[PDB]
């Protein structure tokens, strides 16, 4: 009884900790996703500055 | 063994919220940043036109 | 003599049972490590996009 008890809880824990880590990391994945962004406008700036400083 | 069924179906779906709420607040937080920059843009393009 | 017997019947499925226990915590243990990087393949994919 008391290796199958441990057998499922080993087997439930595994996906539970999958979708952990994939709970903490979807954090990063979208704040990347977003300062892809960011720092397209943070460089068009300059980029619009020097279109007149012609 | 149904108290591991029952832990499994309440963290498994409290992750799937999680990720969910993660990405959104990750949204929210550089939405700021990217409009400040975007009208920074014109902030310089005038900054410059004075020049 | 059956003292003996009983301690093999015994023994020997409870280490039998631990083989397979074992094994199985092996797996549970390290699934996080291969999920956390496999979603670091993403997390690093777009960290290098921004470049």
């Amino acid at each position: 009884s008391k290796r199958a008890f441990e057998l499922q809880k080993s087997a439930f824990s595994e996906e539970v900790n999958i979708k952990t880590a994939e709970a903490q990391l979807a954090y990063e994945l979208q704040g990347a996703r977003e300062q892809q962004k960011i720092r397209q406008e943070e460089i068009e700036i300059e980029v619009v500055q020097r279109k007149k400083q012609i | 063994i149904e108290m591991a069924k029952a832990q499994r179906d309440y963290e498994l779906k409290k992750a799937a919220y999680d990720i969910e709420v993660n990405t959104r607040r990750a949204q929210a937080d550089l939405a700021y940043q990217l409009q400040v920059a975007k009208t920074k843009q014109q902030i310089e393009e005038q900054r410059v036109q004075v020049q």
